[PDB]
């Protein structure tokens, strides 16, 4: 089947946001109109000052947009000639330099007071989340004592899309830049009858995460895996998780094999198990997903959590997979596919853990 | 808990390069060279409120350890010395189980504090410390004659060994320098005389180690010898002479007047030279400036950088300024310029791209390396043991390097163009004075290390480096 | 409008001496004043490198070409071309501000009338640069005047931003420049002396550890907060790093 | 009737020369010196420009303004220092 795509966090066009006009600004990427052959990728300063700008203008819509939002939240700096006066406000979340719990808006920041604070609960109430928080200002200190907490609520896909009608943001049909702005559902519904037929037909399959090409075990299940799937070849084929049990790094000895040499190893041993399942290397087209310690993250990050846009697996390690097969693919740990009516995305990495280390505490 | 990412932790993995001391200029007095071995062993041996302090508890075992090892190897077990010296590899490796970063940071912080307390106590007698470095120490004695250091040299090393933070220390003295034009590490000639003999003059040999000779032009380089040769005759006649009559000097001053007239004569005939043979296309291949790892600088006129580099030799004096500015401004009076025109200002030849903490297997010798300024032959080959190195453990080291650069860079802070305080909240247009957000590691300086990167990967055979540098 | 330019006593601004007998004009008289600006004298020698090379351009044997070129490129314009702008701009346009604006205003007055107040009580002697309402109408005033530049009827934030942004330099520069003029100072020294003890040098510790122990002790967080701030103003021997949580001791 | 004309003057060196008499001064002694030595320093040049009867500066009454301006410069110091700078500021006024 044509006419889908997939595409890695790199080639993603890039939206700013406006405040001021409330309207997505296309933002020119720096490879197209820049030079690119020296350092294109290095982004500028104002980037950093600019992305939680950007991400708390994006909330601030979502959440004025609400159907029960019309009572209207304050900003911060608006907060300090009133006291005794309940309030509602929104914005970061964080521990203050002293080591206070803290909210942060563009106009400014306070305190805050936790010792009788109903939150509602199934959230996960973490830093770096943007809350919504009803209290009384008191200005004998600085403490907005906090009576209950919530995060904001959600939209589906068709009401936050008829905001901007239908942009073309994933543009496969077609695309937006500076000069001019581009819509288009006149084929939404064509594409979503030519989907709803022979959809069982275009099936894809993926598998678990952290699948270790070392080691025998997992050798012998995946090709049981390939011996049963070949017969009936999918659509896709996804491979997520780590291709290493190790993370590959300095090796200060030059005695035994170099990991970066082993890690090319690895994959070239997978070239000979798919010489075995043509059917599967003919018709399935086939994705890779970088895994939490592959070569080039665990190089700096040694196995711990790093940058997450990461890069793509290297050429010089997969000069064989792509030679025996004919459509392989590999993208940043966040890809998005574009197929005929539907979005796609995939993300790999531990996330129960991370919000159950980082949950916060209420007293009770 | 350790899966986690932590600005601390990451600052102290990637804080791995070591300060030197570099001194610059002409000595007349006698210099020793001394090496210091076992450094690692005796800094560890001797030497709540702070988190990033390793556990106390585990430094005094392991301090304790490492004592009965020490004093049972002295009791002739091999297997003691040999575990003794690998130490300091198992220390530095992380392949090694029970590596903790925090205590290769501590030994780090601990060899720091212990060299510069040993700078200091070589800076507690009469002593000038020309070069500094965990292997390599120049120290100046106050002394004219290298014989009438014998005693002095003996008697101050048996005071250092005798100090009890520096007991197990390991002092050797390779060289005597009679006269010694020092600017770099990489760059310098002089007068040596290897050990003082009893009785007999000691023999005296000339060394010349000079990277700038190689980014001249091809026919210029044996007038740069030449004159160099000539200078260095020169200024040892003229200390001799003062030394027979027995912050200015006499040993050195007036040392320039034997060599001027035939220097100007000859740099005239150079200059016709050029102007007559410089647009033909035969002789077009002895005028061709080579190009090298590291080099930046974009000039036209080869006689020049010739002229630049002789006079900028001579100016290390430190205490001759007027006269080698005379000498100079006569010479530029040959062009057509001026006493202090841009062009007329000598920069470095080449930039530096150094590696901290190689390792070699066969002799666990530890080095900073540097790809850019160091020659040939001695990036693939340990210094003490001549063992050829491995070339994928060179790029991979090199990979790393420039990863990290990238990430350090990528999470650098933000400071106020005006007040140079730092940025303290997530969100905020300016510093609440005057004042726009620079970043503390500038785009340009990145930019440049990876321009170098590309030259060293384009000069030598290094292909997975430069699939590294197609990825981005 | 009154335009006016002036010496402080002993000529150099002298730091060293407190503000307070370093300016001889009453508060009456510099309060009818909005924008007061403190031209001090730097030595960096990179700025005087480019002024010196400014200067020397500016010397008539150059630049009498390059700022011909100022004419030719479009980006500056003629004296009289910006009078005739000046005069028809004050005869047609006259802006008004807008609610948003309004309230930012009346914040950031609050805010500067705080801060004021939190500086005087700490030095105990009158500020002898006042902030009132008077100064409210000057941030109006600057604001009405950037909204007439570009003959837009309404005042935004566009504007109310870059007025606050200037009267932010005009008043820090000059009223909050080192309010306490240079418990005693018996409390630092011995301050200094415990984290000299028991805090080496290589090492971090956390802000609000240290915070903690003080207050437990005589020191307390008012006395504590300055003199941590200070010994970083000293820079010589502590840096701060990975915003306020991290005391790097170099 | 004369009036010398300007063109063919270091720019670097009196560049540095000023910059140097930034450093130092009241940063380290007392006299001040602002811009308007620059200034003075030029018209010394033009004077002895002058003095021939020339429309053109040339380099020598440069070195002869610089001369005056720096000694002047430096015989109003403390006698713990007179020596060190004028031996400091021996390269500018070589001659
Ligand atoms: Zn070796
Ligand atoms: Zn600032």
């Amino acid at each position: 089947r044509d006419y889908f795509k997939v595409i890695n966090a790199s080639q993603q066009q890039r939206f700013s946001y406006n405040p001021h006009k409330m309207q997505f600004i296309f933002v020119p990427n720096k490879k197209q109109n820049g030079l690119g052959g020296i350092a294109g990728f290095l982004p500028d300063i104002e980037d950093k000052v600019q992305m939680f700008l950007t991400r708390y203008y994006l909330t601030n819509d979502r959440v004025m947009r609400n159907e029960n939002f019309q009572m209207s939240i304050t900003p911060i700096k608006n907060l300090l000639g009133r006291d005794a006066q309940n309030f509602l406000l929104l914005g970061l979340l964080n521990k203050n330099f002293k080591g206070n719990w803290s909210l942060e808006d563009p106009s400014g920041s306070v305190e805050i007071d936790i010792s009788q604070t109903i939150p509602t609960q199934g959230h996960y109430y973490v830093p770096g989340c943007m809350v919504l928080v009803e209290g009384i200002y008191y200005s004998v200190g600085n403490k907005f004592h906090v009576t209950s907490m919530t995060l904001p609520p959600g939209e589906r896909r068709e009401i936050t899309l008829e905001t901007i009608g239908n942009l073309d943001l994933l543009g496969i049909h077609g695309i937006s830049n500076n000069n001019f702005i581009a819509r288009l559902d006149k084929d939404l519904k064509i594409r979503l009858h030519l989907l709803e037929k022979e959809l069982t037909d275009h099936k894809f399959v993926i598998l678990g995460a952290n699948l270790f090409l070392d080691d025998l075990k997992i050798m012998t299940a995946l090709s049981k895996i390939l011996q049963k799937l070949n017969d009936d070849p999918p659509t896709l084929l996804i491979w997520q998780g780590s291709f290493t049990s190790v993370p590959v790094f300095a090796s200060m000895s030059s005695r035994n094999i170099s990991s970066s040499t082993q890690f090319k190893n690895n994959f070239d041993a997978l070239a000979t198990l798919l010489s075995r399942f043509d059917n599967l290397t003919e018709n399935t087209t086939m994705i890779f997903i970088p895994g939490p310690n592959d070569l080039w993250g665990s190089m700096v990050s040694l196995g711990a959590s790093g940058t997450l846009p990461q890069d793509p697996i290297p050429s010089a390690f997969t000069k064989k997979i792509n030679k025996v097969c004919k459509n392989v693919v590999w993208s940043s740990n966040p890809t998005r596919i574009a197929y005929l009516s539907q979005e796609i995305v995939i993300f790999r990495d531990d996330l129960s853990g991370r919000f159950k280390r980082h949950r916060l505490e209420f007293p009770f | 808990i350790q899966n986690d990412f932590d600005l601390n932790t990451s600052w102290i993995m990637n804080d791995s390069e070591f300060p030197k001391i570099n001194n610059s200029g002409v000595y007349d007095n006698v210099v020793l060279d001394v090496g210091v071995d076992n450094l690692t062993v005796n800094t560890i041996l001797t030497s709540e409120f702070v988190h990033d302090a390793f556990s106390n508890d585990a430094l005094n075992v392991l301090r304790g350890m490492l004592k009965e090892w020490w004093d049972e190897a002295l009791k002739e077990n091999s297997t003691a010395d040999l575990l003794v010296n690998s130490l300091a590899s198992w220390v530095q490796n992380p392949n090694a189980k029970l590596f903790d970063g925090l205590l290769r940071y501590h030994v780090h912080n601990l060899t720091k504090k212990a060299l510069l307390q040993l700078v200091n106590e070589f800076s507690a007698l009469g002593s000038t410390i020309v070069y500094a470095d965990r292997n390599q120490i120049l120290i100046k004695t106050n002394k004219y004659s290298p014989e009438n250091c014998y005693a002095y040299s003996q008697y101050m090393m048996k005071a250092v060994r005798t100090n009890p933070m520096f007991s197990y220390l390991d002092l050797n003295i390779k060289r005597y320098w009679d006269l010694l034009i020092w600017m770099d590490k990489f760059n310098f000639s002089g007068l040596a005389c290897i050990e003082i003999e009893e009785k007999e003059n000691q023999d005296y040999t000339a060394v010349s180690q000079w990277q700038l000779k190689k980014f001249l032009s091809p026919i210029y380089q044996p007038e740069f010898e030449d004159w160099m040769m000539i200078i260095l005759d020169s200024m040892l006649k003229t200390k001799q002479s003062y030394l027979k009559l027995n912050s200015v000097e006499n040993s050195l001053n007036g040392f320039s007047h034997l060599f001027s007239k035939p220097l100007m004569k000859r740099v005239k005939k150079l200059f016709k030279n050029q102007q007559e043979f410089i647009l033909d296309p035969q002789y077009e291949a002895d005028y061709v400036i080579p190009v090298l790892p590291g080099s930046h600088l974009n000039v036209k006129n080869p006689l020049l950088e010739l002229v630049k580099s002789l006079c900028h030799v001579m100016l290390l004096s430190k205490s001759t300024i007027l006269e080698i500015r005379t000498l100079r401004k006569e010479l530029l009076k040959i062009f057509e310029l001026r006493e202090f025109a841009k062009v007329a200002e000598f920069k470095d030849p080449s930039l530096s791209l150094v590696v901290p903490d190689f390792l070699c297997e066969y002799c666990f010798f530890i080095s900073d390396i540097d790809f850019c300024k160091a020659a040939p032959e001695s990036i693939f080959s340990c210094v003490r043991c001549h063992k050829a190195f491995n070339q994928v453990l060179l790029q991979e080291h090199l990979i790393q390097k420039l990863r990290s650069d990238i990430e350090s860079y990528l999470i650098q802070d933000l400071r106020c163009s005006r007040c140079h305080k730092v940025k303290r909240d997530y969100m905020s247009a300016h510093c609440p004075c005057a004042g726009a957000w620079e970043g503390t590691l500038p785009r340009e300086s990145i930019v440049q290390k990876l321009n170098v990167f590309k030259q060293v990967a384009k000069y030598y055979g290094f292909d997975i480096l430069l699939s590294c540098i197609a990825d981005l | 409008s009154v335009l006016a330019a002036a010496n402080p006593i002993y000529g150099r601004y002298d730091d060293l001496k407190s503000p307070g007998d370093n300016i001889d004009f009453q508060t009456t008289i510099l309060s009818r004043f909005d924008m007061i600006f403190i031209v001090k004298d730097d030595h960096n020698e990179e700025r005087d490198i480019s002024i010196a090379n400014h200067v020397i351009n500016i010397h008539t044997g150059n630049a009498n070409a390059m700022q011909n070129q100022q004419e030719e490129n479009g980006s500056e314009i003629s004296i009289e071309k910006m009078k005739r702008y000046i005069t028809y701009c004050r005869l047609k346009c006259a802006p008004r501000l807008s609610p948003q604006a309004a309230e930012k205003l009346s914040s950031n007055f609050v805010t500067i009338r705080k801060q004021l107040l939190i500086n005087e009580l700490e030095s105990t002697e009158r500020s002898s640069i006042p902030i009132t309402i008077r100064q409210l109408e000057a941030i109006i005033r600057i604001t009405e005047s950037l909204a007439k530049l570009e003959l837009s009827p309404i005042a935004q934030e566009r504007h109310v931003d870059e007025a606050i942004r200037l009267f932010q330099a005009s008043t820090m520069d000059a009223a909050s420049q080192d309010p306490i003029g240079g418990t005693s100072l018996s409390e630092i020294r011995r301050f200094e002396q415990e984290l000299k003890r028991r805090l080496p040098i290589g090492w971090s510790t956390s802000y609000q550890t240290l915070r903690r122990e003080f207050v437990d002790t005589h020191r307390f967080s008012q006395l504590a907060l300055d003199k941590a701030l200070y010994a970083l103003e000293k820079h010589e021997t502590i840096q701060l790093r990975h915003q306020g949580q991290n005391i790097y001791r170099s | 009737k004369i009036y010398p004309k300007l063109h063919q003057m270091d720019m670097d060196k009196v560049s540095r020369v000023y910059a140097d008499l930034r450093r130092e001064s009241i940063s380290t002694g007392s006299f001040p010196i602002t811009v308007r030595h620059l200034e003075s320093i030029l018209r010394i040049a033009e004077s002895f420009a002058k003095m021939r009867l020339s429309e053109f500066v040339s380099s020598y009454d440069l070195d002869r303004a610089i001369k005056v301006v720096v000694d002047s410069f430096v015989d109003a110091q403390k006698v713990s220092v007179r020596r060190q700078l004028r031996r400091s500021f021996a390269i500018y006024t070589l001659g």
